[PDB]
């Protein structure tokens, strides 16, 4: 139903037929970013829960795939699996823990 | 005839492209459903009274 | 043969509708190939790194 | 002296029309689809081609089928070797069996 990600459709009658008006979503304005599969922090491999890791040149963020809305990489949007000796292309960065200012 | 414009995707193993905006597009699809129902009398066609 | 053509002209429009059916089939084959393979808008190509 | 059936077909008024798209253009369409799928994923089928590394594209596919992406990232060499073995088996089965 249309080209792009389908949202809605509307029917209209026609002589000997039907006409579908397909409302779809199309991505528009692209931008290049530096990406990594996982992040090695304290000898632990962090993978994004839903999204990808992007970099604008200096800092690293986590973003949903279909729209650019960067977020600070925390422990509430990443998960830990193994060490950082297996994944090819892993980068070194920090992962913020929200409980640390709560304890301090 | 031309199959289309030539494009080259800038592939790399540490580079990604992420959209920053969007477009809401409405397109049209036309489908036939039914045709004309006809009826033929053989005696009127072949012979005609 | 001219005599065969002159007696064939009395059978009506069988030849024209047979020709129309065959032309419709021939156009439909190219339509099938175009709607299967021509689904991409731009001719993409792979970078020389492999 | 060796008469052909195509000659009799032509001499009796039966002709074969060539197709509009030659096999080189069909191969070009196939190569464009392959290059788009390899270099961008499914993004070229919904709009402009967004580039992505192929390992992260396979992580997208693994998350699509219901498996966590660390299964891919910790078994990348095994999956690549299995894919290459399957493609070589496709080659050998096409080279051997003609049915
Ligand atoms: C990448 O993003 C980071 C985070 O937004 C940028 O760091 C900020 O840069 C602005 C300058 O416009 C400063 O005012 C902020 O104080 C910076 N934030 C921090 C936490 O240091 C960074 O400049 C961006 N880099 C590029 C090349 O665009
Ligand atoms: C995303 O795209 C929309 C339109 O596709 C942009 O909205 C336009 O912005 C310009 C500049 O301010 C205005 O002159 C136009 O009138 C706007 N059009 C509409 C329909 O509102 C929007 O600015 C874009 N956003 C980003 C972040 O690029
Ligand atoms: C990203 O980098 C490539 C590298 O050549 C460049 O061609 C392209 O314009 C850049 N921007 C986008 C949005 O793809
Ligand atoms: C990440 O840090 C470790 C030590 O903590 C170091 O051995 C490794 O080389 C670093 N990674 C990169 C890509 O520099
Ligand atoms: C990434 O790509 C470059 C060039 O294609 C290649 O030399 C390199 O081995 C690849 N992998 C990594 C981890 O850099």
């Amino acid at each position: 139903c249309g080209k792009g990600y389908h949202l809605m459709s509307f029917p209209q009658s026609a002589p000997h037929g039907v006409v579908f008006l397909h409302v779809t979503y199309v991505p528009a304005q692209e931008k290049n970013f530096t990406t990594a599969p996982a992040i090695c922090h304290d000898g632990k491999a962090h993978f994004p829960r839903e999204g990808v890791f992007v970099s604008n040149g200096t800092h690293w963020f986590v973003t949903q795939r279909n729209f650019y809305e960067p977020q600070i990489i925390t422990t509430d949007n990443t998960f830990v699996s193994g060490n950082c000796d297996v994944v090819i292309g892993i980068v070194n960065n920090t992962v913020y823990d929200p409980l640390q200012p709560e304890l301090d | 005839m031309s199959l289309g414009a030539e494009n080259s995707v800038a592939y790399s193993n540490n580079s990604i492209a992420i959209p920053t905006n969007f477009t809401i597009s409405v397109t049209t699809e036309i489908l036939p459903v039914s045709m004309t129902k006809t009826s033929v009398d053989c005696t009127m066609y072949i012979c005609g009274d | 043969s001219t005599e065969c053509s002159n007696l064939l002209l009395q059978y009506g429009s069988f030849c024209t509708q047979l020709k129309r059916a065959l032309t419709g089939i021939a156009v439909e084959q190219d339509k099938n190939t175009q709607e299967v393979f021509a689904q991409v808008k731009q001719i993409y190509k792979t970078p020389p790194i492999k | 002296a060796a008469r052909d059936l195509i000659c009799a077909q032509k001499f009796n008024g039966l002709t074969v029309l060539p197709p509009l798209l030659t096999d080189e253009m069909i191969a070009q369409y196939t190569s464009a689809l392959l290059a788009g799928t390899i270099t961008s994923g499914w993004t070229f089928g919904a709009g402009a081609a967004l580039q992505i590394p192929f390992a992260m594209q396979m992580a997208y596919r693994f998350n699509g089928i219901g498996v966590t992406q660390n299964v891919l990232y910790e078994n990348q060499k095994l999956i690549a070797n299995q894919f290459n073995s399957a493609i070589g088996k496709i080659q050998d089965s096409l080279s051997s069996t003609a049915s």
